[PDB]
């Protein structure tokens, strides 16, 4: 998983 | 009530400066260090640094040769600096304070800054209605929204009817387009019947294009 | 510096059930162990400080374990407000350094999307391009398929998907899709279908207008 600028969320 | 308020989000071309404010309020910068972390795609959470009670800094170790930490106590502002960013300085960069002076269990934060680096131009985004019909109207519940298209870069803030509407709205994550610019929708769903007495308006706040747009959104 | 490796990568629970988040680190650090939440579009929040000490507002379902090398953070019984990302963190060694976080999924039981379209408004088509949204709203689970035809011509490539992340209230995901044509090419056509399939649906949906009426 890799953080997301967009969301701030964990993108995976 | 103890809080930090950072500038505004924004570009900065590639090998330039970094410059950010963090205002606090509900404590004394005499009285309490401020740390700054950051978070990015490729790094994760990062520590960067602080500015101590005294004023004193710690830089982490990859950062002390282009980080500077100042603060006008009065002002109760703390002012972050870095030198020459590349793409992959592009990341959410926070103020934070810990719970105790002296400690690193960071209790209270800032809002965060997104940062992109970017050689780019700024681009403020056209708003566009997604207009409620009857091809978006099933068990008297209608769904509308606004296109927010062609900006750069991120972040844009979206809200309804200025805040008072926040039930059974979703903005989208933005997506990149082929032209390098980015696109999204925020849409809510509200009672159909409602759509000839209530006014719908999406508030849309593109901050480093300082471009603010209201678009009022009707059944066509 | 300390290494801090969380586990799993991603959990995924059902409502009420308890959860534990395992963080890893590469040479003892004491109990100098701290963890945060970070939910969508969010700063991390502080939910423990030193192994497990609790912090302020902080619900009581929240808590941490673990000395040395492994520490658990726990949550006894899953909210949907819990669906997040968490973090920990060590300071026994500068430079303090965090994990990589681990990230938190709830089930819920089945939901079918709700499908809306929308043609290009003639604001947007006076700048030479239509965009054609379709929205599948409040369903669950996350995986869904988007099919986009013009005059029965199945469209390949000229659109984009954007998801958001799990709603903190009933769990269900939303999905647009964006159908992007020049202007030009949106006036040679007449009937614009977005098909939506869903294990929530017994058949495909389709929703689709004429350019016009
Ligand atoms: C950015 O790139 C440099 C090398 O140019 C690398 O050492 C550093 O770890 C990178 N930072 C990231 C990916 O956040």
């Amino acid at each position: 998983c890799q953080f997301d600028l967009s969301t701030r969320r964990q993108k995976c | 009530q103890v809080q930090l308020k950072q500038s505004g989000p924004g570009l900065v071309q590639p090998s330039q400066s970094l410059s950010i404010t963090c205002t606090v309020s509900g404590f004394s910068l005499t009285n309490y260090g401020v740390h700054w972390v950051r978070q990015s795609p490729g790094k994760g959470l990062e520590w960067l640094g602080v500015i101590w009670s005294g004023g004193n800094t710690d830089y982490n170790t990859p950062f002390t040769s282009r980080l500077s930490i100042n603060k006008d106590n009065s002002k109760s502002q703390v002012f972050f600096k870095m030198n020459s960013l590349q793409s992959n300085d592009t990341a959410i960069y926070y103020c934070a304070r810990a719970l105790t002076y002296y400690d690193y269990e960071f209790a209270y934060w800032g809002q965060g800054t997104l940062v992109t680096v970017s050689a780019a131009s700024t681009k403020g985004p056209s708003v566009f209605p997604l207009a409620p019909s009857s091809k978006s109207t099933s068990g008297g519940t209608a769904a509308l929204g606004c296109l927010v298209k062609d900006y750069f870069p991120e972040p844009v803030t979206v809200s309804w009817n200025s805040g008072a509407l926040t039930s059974g709205v979703h903005t989208f994550p933005a997506v990149l387009q082929s032209s390098g610019l980015y696109s999204l929708s925020s849409v809510v769903t509200v009672p159909s019947s409602s759509l000839g007495t209530q006014t719908y308006i999406c508030n849309v706040n593109h901050k480093p294009s300082n471009t603010k747009v209201d678009k009022r959104v009707e059944p066509k | 510096d300390i290494l801090l490796t969380q586990s799993p990568v991603i959990l995924s629970v059902s409502p009420g059930e308890r959860v534990s988040f395992s963080c890893r680190a590469s040479q003892s650090i004491g109990t100098n162990i701290h963890w945060y939440q970070q939910r969508t579009n969010g700063s991390p929040r502080l939910l423990i400080k030193y192994a497990s000490e609790s912090i302020s507002g902080i619900p009581s379902r929240f808590s941490g374990s673990g000395s040395g090398t492994d520490f658990t953070l726990s949550i006894n019984s899953v909210e949907s407000e819990d669906i997040a990302d968490y973090y920990c963190q060590q300071n026994n060694n500068w430079p303090t350094t965090f994990g990589a976080g681990t990230k938190l999924e709830l089930k819920r039981t089945v939901a079918a999307p709700s499908v809306f379209i929308f043609p290009p408004s003639d604001e947007q088509l006076k700048s030479g391009t239509a965009s054609v949204v379709c929205l599948l709203n409040n369903f669950y689970p996350r995986e869904a398929k988007v099919q986009w035809k013009v005059d029965n011509a199945l469209q390949s490539g000229n659109s984009q998907e954007s998801v958001t992340e799990q709603d903190s209230k009933d769990s269900t995901y939303s999905l647009s899709s964006t159908l992007t044509l020049s202007k030009a090419d949106y006036e040679k056509h007449k009937v614009y279908a977005c098909e939506v399939t869903h294990q929530g649906l017994s058949s495909p949906v389709t929703k689709s207008f004429n350019r016009g009426a």
